[PDB]
């Protein structure tokens, strides 16, 4: 049995929804967003 | 060909003359030897137990289920079982049958 | 990207197909059949994995022992290498 | 009032002033994020709390002539 | 978050409570499965709790729709037009009772 | 946008009864129902009935 994540899109959107109002690539690139969002929180 | 009889309703209401109707049936199966304490007659004898319960199921139309057969140790136990009413209404009918306030609306989609 | 834009064809499983309907029948062949047959005899599968369980090292050793002589050259070479690899791994070398 | 003020020491007597309020809403606050930057992957460890709230409407303020 | 979300000022609907108190909740719509483990709590709530709640809140109209569903839900509608959908999936009767009363008291 | 009466979970008679109890008023249901009937509605209903002859 091979298992692959199929809902990764929703996992990323949880971060990105908090970064929409950010400036630049932080607002859409997950790897950049997450770090800024963590600092915001 | 064989035609299946229509599905029987499971609703049951104890007849008012049940105790009198049972006393007669007991006299038939067990005779008139022991009228005193007829309700205390033991049903250990399988043949006597079958005749009594079979007669009641045929007449009343309600039969002791397999789970409760061993519980019918005495005639009094048989009397208690037939004093319990059974309802065959669906849950929707049960909910609607119970008086509902004007602001509660229940719709059944099945 | 990465997520299908349409629903996959609905899954229809026949719970009462013959295989499912008769699953488990004769699992008590011994207890109910005077122990003439053991339940493990019902097991179908590789000759070296009938009524027997083990870790990967034990399976590889068992397979080579029972059918090693019948294996294809390349398969047997891989099996020998695997056993040696697993022997070091499982013995903390 | 416009022209006078009464001060308690520290609280005014119940006879002097009556303030009545009504409960108009019982709710909970909006989700409050709690995030501590510990030495781990923090994001998935964000805590969310909502606090119970009550909205009161001030119906009336009545003063009685009991200064003397 | 504050900067990442909207905000508003403390308010009431039609100055509720100034002249009289009006319950803002007007409608509750329940979707309950006849069969379905996730609806067990909702089914139990309908049997023993919905009727008493309905009498306590005559201003609220309660619609209970029994149909096949995986996620039972309660939709709460308010006088100001707000619509709030909540899930009662796999919730016990006590938890559903708490949620329903919470919806009743919100503006 | 459409009327609430068209959407699911609508029972006019129950909605009318809740309207009064919500306001803590003992409305006469017959009078209260008439209050919501507008002349324009009566005309539009008649036109619908006539064209779709019944």
């Amino acid at each position: 049995l091979r298992n692959r994540v199929t809902d990764r899109y929703f996992r990323i959107q949880e971060v990105l929804k908090h970064a929409r109002h950010f400036r630049g690539r932080k607002n859409r690139c997950y790897r950049l967003a997450v770090r800024t969002v963590i600092r915001a929180f | 060909i064989l035609v299946c009889p229509p599905l029987r309703s499971r609703a049951y209401t104890p007849p008012e003359d049940l105790q009198s109707r049972l006393e007669s049936y007991v006299k038939e199966v067990f005779g008139s030897s022991l009228p005193s304490n007829w309700q205390d007659i033991s049903l250990e004898d399988s043949r006597l137990k079958f005749n009594l319960l079979a007669h009641l199921a045929d007449d009343l139309g309600h039969v002791v289920p397999n789970s409760r057969l061993h519980q019918m140790c005495r005639v009094r136990d048989v009397l208690d079982f037939y004093n319990v009413p059974i309802q065959d209404r669906s849950k929707f009918d049960e909910l609607s049958a119970s008086n509902l306030p004007p602001n509660l609306k229940i719709t059944w989609s099945y | 990207i990465g997520i299908r834009l349409t629903l996959p064809p609905p899954k229809v499983v026949d719970r009462w197909n013959e295989k499912r309907a008769m699953f488990g029948v004769y699992d008590n062949i011994g207890i109910l059949g005077n122990f003439e047959k053991h339940p493990k005899e019902l097991i179908r599968g590789p000759i070296w994995l009938r009524g027997w369980k083990g870790n990967e090292l034990q399976r590889c050793i068992r397979k080579r022992k029972m059918v090693g002589s019948r294996m294809f050259a390349d398969d047997l070479h891989n099996l020998n290498k695997r056993i040696r690899y697993l022997y070091k791994h499982f013995n903390r070398h | 009032a416009d022209n006078f003020t009464l001060l308690g020491k520290p609280l005014l007597g119940k006879d002097l002033v009556r303030v009545e309020a009504t409960v108009i809403e019982k709710t909970e606050s909006w989700p409050r994020i709690i995030m501590r930057f510990r030495k781990r992957k923090n994001f998935k460890k964000k805590r969310i709390v909502t606090t119970p709230q009550t909205v009161l409407r001030i119906n009336s303020i009545e003063i009685a002539p009991c200064l003397l | 978050t504050a900067r990442g979300t909207p905000s508003r000022f403390l308010a009431s609907v039609l100055h509720n409570g100034l002249g009289r108190y009006v319950q803002q909740l007007q409608r509750l719509s329940f979707s309950v499965s006849r069969d379905g483990a996730s609806s067990r709590g909702a089914r139990e709530f309908v049997e023993r709790e919905v009727i008493d709640f309905a009498r306590r809140n005559p201003g609220v109209v309660i619609y209970v729709n029994s149909r096949p569903c995986c996620v039972p839900r309660v939709v709460a509608e308010y006088l100001n037009g707000a619509v709030r959908e909540e899930s009662i999936h796999c919730k016990s009767v006590e938890e559903i009772s708490t949620l329903v009363q919470k919806l009743a008291d919100q503006s | 946008p459409v009327r609430r009466s068209e959407k699911p979970n609508w029972d006019y008679h129950a909605e009318i009864q809740a309207f009064g109890h919500r306001l803590q008023e003992n409305f006469s249901l017959d009078l209260l129902k008439t209050a919501f009937v507008n002349s324009c509605y009566i005309k539009s209903e008649e036109a619908k009935r006539q064209q779709l002859g019944i």
